[PDB]
């Protein structure tokens, strides 16, 4: 039954390149960017989702910052601290 | 037999043995855990959070 398939892009079947990463930002959206997101480390996650559009990846990256610096700095920090 | 060897293997379900061990161990009544594991708010994100910080803190903080 197996049947061996010969055929494997590493590119199809792990990491695919979706829609929010590999796209070269227009001109007029790092504008946006610059103004409406506090650190644009986060407009990388993309847990969804999450189009369209950009008008969205703001909202998401916003409150993604926020529920970082509230929650996540007091559990790791705390957890390996001591 | 063994509170231990059954405690470590499953780690996932420990509130089972939790409230199991206080079932029969404690005197407390298999009535009164009952309300208060139905009666529970869902945290709802803001009350975990918090509660979270709190135990965060207080651990840490006994000595």
């Amino acid at each position: 039954a197996g049947r061996l398939d010969n055929g494997f892009d590493v590119f199809k079947d792990t990491i695919t390149p979706t829609r929010w990463n590999s796209h070269i930002w227009t001109p007029e959206e790092l504008e946006k960017i610059r103004t409406e997101v506090k650190n644009p480390a986060y407009i990388n996650v993309v847990t969804g989702g999450s189009p369209e559009n950009l008008d969205d990846l703001i909202k998401l990256a916003n409150e993604n910052f926020e529920n970082d610096s509230r929650a996540a700095e007091a559990g790791l920090g705390a957890k390996l601290s001591a | 037999a063994d509170p231990q060897l059954i405690a470590a293997l499953y780690p996932d379900q420990a509130e089972l043995f939790l409230t199991m061990d206080m079932m029969d161990k404690q005197g407390i009544d298999p009535q009164v855990i009952l309300d208060a594991d139905r009666l529970t708010v869902k945290r709802s994100k803001e009350q975990r959070f918090e509660d979270d910080k709190a135990f965060e803190s207080a651990l840490n903080a006994s000595k």
